[PDB]
């Protein structure tokens, strides 16, 4: 009784956080598999999704 | 009528023109930026 919003996502077990991918956001995000070669320090930070 | 100062051959002592300012003093410079492109992969060459 009193519960604010509920939902629906990727189940933070099945895909570990230790040996494969992360969700703190909502996106799956992961590190380094397609990094843009030439740009600034700031980018490639979305191309991480 | 009136010759010119030149090409009547004596010498004198006439007027000039001057001014003020030192000119190269006004505590300033052209102060100009410029913002990089960004990436070099996706710059436009092809403009001919």
């Amino acid at each position: 009784y009193g519960a604010a919003v509920v939902n629906i996502d990727l189940n933070r077990d099945f895909f570990d956080t230790a040996t494969g991918i992360d969700l703190t956001k909502g996106i799956p995000l992961v590190q380094d598999l397609l990094v843009p070669i030439g740009v600034t320090a700031g980018a490639e930070q979305s191309a991480e999704y | 009528v009136g010759i010119p100062k030149l090409e009547v051959d004596h010498i004198s002592f006439s007027n000039v023109v001057s001014m003020m300012t030192a000119n190269i003093r006004t505590g300033d410079d052209m102060a100009v930026e410029r913002v990089n492109p960004d990436d070099v992969r996706a710059i436009n060459i092809r403009n001919a």
